[PDB]
C-alpha cells in the first residue's frame, strides 16, 4: 500500500514539474518499479533516482523568466474594439435602466 | 525503461559497454561489472551474428522489430552465456581477462585465426595460460605486466621461474623462438623445457 | 524615424522602432569613486531604475536592460524589464536574501561590457510617452572587497 | 547513474563557488572517484570530502 501510494505522490510532482515547465513530454516514472518477480521490492531508491533526475531537470533548466506588469482598462479596451467598438460606462448604464 | 539511444547512436564503445555492463552482469549471474565490460569487448571482437555493441543495444531498444533477428539477439545472449560460462569453469580473475581482451588475445596467438575463436583449441590454450598465471605465483602478476609490452624477457622468465638461464637459452635457440611476442612462443618454449 | 549619436558603448540610437541607449560600464569610473584602500575587487550586485517623466493614470512604460558582456553567467539575470519605473527594480519584491541570484549579478565593477536601455514602439504608441520624457535614473548597487 | 548525475551536481556547486568567490583557480575535484577497480565505489565519502 505504501509504494502505491508514494507512486500516485511522485506522479503528482511529475505533473507539477510539467506544469511548472509548461513542458508535456519529459517523463521519469516508466514505471516497473514493483518489479513482481522480486515481491515487488527495492523500488525507494529507483522512485529516488527518479526524483534526482527531477531535481537534476528542474536546475538545469532554470530561467529566472523576466517579470513584466501590463495594467489594463476596460473602458478604454472596449471603447477601442476592431469590430465591435462602443463605449462601456453607456452601455453599462443603458443596461441598467432595462 | 532503463537506457534509451541517446548514447546508442555514439561512437564510444567502451562507454556503451561500460554502461550496459551492469545488466549483462545481472542477466548473466556474473561477479563484477567490469568482467561484464571485457567479455562484452570480446562478443563485439567475435561479432557473432554481424553485429557490434551500438547495434546490439538499440535492436534491444526496438520492440521486437526483427522478425528472424531477434533468434540472433538471444544467439549472442547465448554465446555471451558461453563466454561466460567458459570464463567460471576455468576460473580465470580479473587481471588475466582484463590482458587478454585488451590485447585482442595478441598476447595468446592461435593457429590460422586472430585473436581467439570459439572452438577447442583457444579453450585450450586459455586453460594452459592459466595454469601457467597461477603456478608462477606472487610475482607472476607483475610478470603479465611485462607480458602485456613486449618487454617479457628470458632472464627475467627463468629467474620468475626458479630455473637455469642456460636452459633458457637453449630452449629458445632450439624453439626457435628469438623473442616471446606471444604466448605461443611462452607455450613452445614451455614444452620444450617440460620435454 | 532614425537617429544615431555617440561611440561605441556609450550610444543612442533608434533603430527599426525600438530606441537603444548603449552605456558603456568601464566608461561609469567606479574604481575612482574610493580609494583602492581597504578594497581590491568591486563588482556589480544590483540596479534599480526609476523614469519620473509626465505620466498618469493607466500609461504603462516598457523599457528593458540588457547586458552584452563577455562574462556569461547563465540566464535568468541577464536582461531586465521596467513597467512603472517608480524606483522599479524589475521583481515584485527587493529581496536580498534571495536564494536565487538577483539579475545583473557577479558583473566586472568596469567590464568592457555595455549596458542597454531599450524602449519598444516608441515611434508609435511610446512616441508621445517617450516625447514627454525627461531623463532616467541608475540606482547602481554594489560590492567592494 | 546516481553517481553520474551527482557528479554533475558537484560540478556545478563548484562552478557556483568560483563564482561567489570570484575566483576561477580553486579547485576540489579532481576525479578519480569512480575507482573502477573497486566497481565505481567509495565515490560518496569523496564528494563528502
Amino acid at each position: 500500500q505504501f509504494f502505491d501510494l508514494t507512486q500516485s505522490f511522485c506522479l503528482m510532482a511529475q505533473e507539477a514539474l510539467r506544469r511548472e515547465l509548461t513542458d508535456n513530454g519529459v517523463t521519469f516514472i516508466r514505471g516497473g518499479a514493483w518489479n513482481g518477480t522480486t515481491a515487488g521490492l527495492m523500488a525507494g531508491e529507483t522512485l529516488l533516482l527518479n526524483l534526482a533526475e527531477m531535481e537534476k531537470v528542474w536546475l538545469e533548466r532554470d530561467e529566472r523568466a523576466l517579470e513584466v506588469t501590463r495594467t489594463v482598462s476596460l473602458a478604454q479596451f472596449y471603447q477601442a474594439l476592431s469590430s465591435d467598438n462602443f463605449n462601456l460606462t453607456e452601455k453599462l448604464t443603458q443596461f441598467l435602466r432595462e | 525503461p532503463s537506457i534509451s539511444e541517446d548514447m546508442a547512436q555514439s561512437h564510444n564503445r567502451e562507454l556503451q559497454a561500460e554502461i550496459l555492463a551492469p545488466f549483462i552482469a545481472a542477466t548473466l549471474h556474473l561477479a563484477s561489472p567490469d568482467m561484464a565490460r571485457y567479455i562484452l569487448l570480446w562478443t563485439d571482437n567475435l561479432r557473432p551474428g554481424g553485429l557490434d555493441i551500438a547495434g546490439f543495444m538499440t535492436l534491444v531498444l526496438k520492440e521486437s522489430l526483427n522478425a528472424n533477428e531477434t533468434t540472433q539477439l538471444v544467439q549472442f545472449c547465448h554465446v555471451m552465456a558461453q563466454l561466460s560460462l567458459s570464463v567460471q569453469t576455468l576460473r580465470l580473475s580479473e587481471a588475466e581477462l582484463s590482458v587478454l581482451v585488451i590485447s585482442g588475445f595478441a598476447v595468446l596467438g592461435a593457429k590460422n585465426q586472430p585473436a581467439g575463436q570459439h572452438n577447442i583449441d583457444t579453450l585450450f590454450s586459455l586453460y594452459r595460460f592459466h595454469q601457467w598465471i597461477n603456478g608462477l605465483g606472487n610475482p607472476g602478476s607483475d610478470t603479465l605486466d611485462m607480458l602485456r609490452q613486449q618487454t617479457l624477457t628470458a632472464d627475467r622468465l627463468a629467474s620468475v621461474m626458479g630455473l637455469d638461464i642456460s636452459m633458457v637459452t637453449q630452449a629458445m635457440v632450439s624453439a626457435g623462438v628469438n623473442q616471446l611476442q606471444c604466448w605461443q612462443d611462452i607455450n613452445t618454449v614451455l614444452q620444450w623445457i617440460d620435454v | 524615424g532614425k537617429g544615431n549619436v555617440g561611440a561605441s558603448g556609450n550610444e543612442l540610437k533608434l533603430s527599426n522602432r525600438q530606441i537603444e541607449a548603449s552605456v558603456r560600464l568601464s566608461d561609469l569610473k567606479i574604481f575612482s569613486d574610493y580609494p583602492e584602500s581597504l578594497g581590491n575587487t568591486r563588482q556589480l550586485k544590483q540596479v534599480s531604475v526609476t523614469l519620473p517623466a509626465l505620466v498618469g493614470p493607466y500609461e504603462d512604460i516598457r523599457a528593458v536592460l540588457n547586458y552584452g558582456g563577455s562574462i556569461v553567467m547563465p540566464r535568468g539575470c541577464s536582461a531586465i524589464a521596467l513597467s512603472h519605473g517608480v524606483n522599479d527594480s524589475g521583481q515584485f519584491m527587493l529581496d536580498f536574501n534571495d536564494s536565487r541570484y538577483l539579475p545583473f549579478e557577479g558583473i566586472s565593477v568596469n567590464d568592457s561590457g555595455s549596458l542597454t536601455l531599450s524602449f519598444p514602439d516608441a515611434t508609435d504608441r511610446q512616441k508621445a510617452l517617450l516625447e514627454s520624457l525627461s531623463d532616467i535614473i541608475l540606482h547602481i548597487r554594489y560590492t567592494i572587497r
